[PDB]
């Protein structure tokens, strides 16, 4: 009946650091379709972010896209914060170079 | 260009 | 290739916090075009690709019309649905619906489609012959009796063959140069130790248009979906997608793996080897 949401955050190029990227976290299978999304640098909340407008998949789950312009240096980590009905405690996933 | 058809359930 | 239009409709009810939330988004393959949102500023249909810009204010003005007669429709079914189910007035509730068309690289009509959902399940859903319907249990055959009856799928199927083509055909017209063609998935592989004894080897595909592709490893001609870690395709933001799959190996076993992928921009199956 309600179904939790799978998270990844990625970049859209190739990271490199010192150059103008796009920072996403792409969250999908989902269901209800409330949720909140937060990309968090060090720690803090990015205040200037993006989302894609709400869809769904052929099994009825839905899914986001959330972004914002990031420009990477090897200190700063990135991170996606997610809240949803089927979580007790926000789900935080790093932002990994490999991944 | 979207359907202008309703009928209720 | 061939090519699709899609409407999506989301309408989730907000018990004592106003009207349900509604939001309806059009595509054209993978690409967005159109977009509503009841809680936007606009209260209209809203352009969100460059060759739909170009149409007139008769165009946007039918679009409004018609998408706030679809969320209006859903309010009185949000209601009637909550009373199939015997639900009470507290909870939140959602419908979702699809419809569209699919057409030929020549333009010919190949299928319509009409499915609707209730808080996440299928309620009823249009059959590929346009003329009968298929209702998910004994509370959606109520809706399925109302339909049959009033000779809904008669003008519904009038649309999803003709008008719906119609649009579809002018749109990738309009849209030809800069509608994402197939874009060939640039791949590579990793190779990432977690032990002194293992690694992780990750394959890669990205940038990638349209988003349907196949990533499978083989070690030694046979197959491990089993120990394979496939993550969903995701958009990369710029209107292509990027997707991996990753298997972990013995260290120095590594050349007894193949990734393989397939996508419509290859010539061949791609494979490769760390």
């Amino acid at each position: 009946i309600q179904r939790t949401p799978k998270i990844q955050v990625y970049s859209r190029h190739p990271a490199e650091n010192g150059k103008s990227n796009f920072l996403n976290c792409y969250v999908s299978g989902f269901h209800p379709s409330d949720i909140e999304v937060d990309l968090l640098k060090n720690g803090e909340r990015i205040e200037k972010v993006e989302h894609s407008d709400l869809s769904f998949s052929k099994d009825w789950s839905f899914y986001l896209l959330y972004y914002t312009e990031f420009t990477p240096t090897e200190k700063d980590e990135y991170a996606c914060r997610v809240n949803h009905v089927t979580l007790s405690q926000p789900k935080i996933v790093k932002w990994d170079r490999d991944m | 260009a979207l359907h202008g058809g309703w009928t209720t359930k | 290739g061939s090519h699709s239009m899609r409407y999506f409709f989301t309408s989730v009810s907000r018990p004592g916090r106003g009207e349900p939330r509604f939001i309806a988004v059009g595509y054209v393959d993978d690409t967005q075009f159109v977009r509503f949102d009841s809680d936007a500023a606009s209260q209209r249909m809203e352009p969100r690709a460059p060759w739909i810009e170009q149409e007139g204010p008769e165009y946007w003005d039918q679009e409004t019309r018609n998408v706030k007669a679809q969320s209006q429709t859903d309010r009185v079914d949000l209601g009637t649905l909550r009373g199939y189910y015997n639900q009470s007035e507290a909870g939140s509730h959602t419908i979702q619906i699809m419809y569209g068309c699919d057409v030929g690289s020549d333009g010919r009509f190949l299928r319509g489609y009409r499915q609707d959902a209730y808080d996440g399940k299928d309620y009823i859903a249009l059959n590929e012959d346009l003329r009968s319907w298929t209702a998910a249990d004994m509370a959606a055959q109520i809706t399925k009796r109302k339909w049959e009856a009033a000779h809904e799928a008669e003008q519904l199927r009038a649309y999803l063959d003709g008008t719906c083509v119609e649009w579809l055909r002018r749109y990738l017209e309009n849209g030809k140069e800069t509608l994402q063609r197939t874009d060939p998935p640039k791949t590579h592989m990793t190779h990432h130790p977690i032990s002194d004894h293992e690694a992780t080897l990750r394959c890669w595909a990205l940038g990638f248009y349209p988003a349907e592709i196949t990533l499978t490893w083989q070690r030694d001609g046979e197959d491990q979906t089993q120990d394979t870690e496939l993550v969903e395709t995701r958009p990369a933001g710029d209107g292509t997608f990027q997707k991996w799959a990753a298997v972990v190996v013995p260290s120095g076993e590594e050349q007894r793996y193949t990734c393989h992928v397939q996508h419509e921009g290859l010539p061949k199956p791609l494979t490769l080897r760390w």
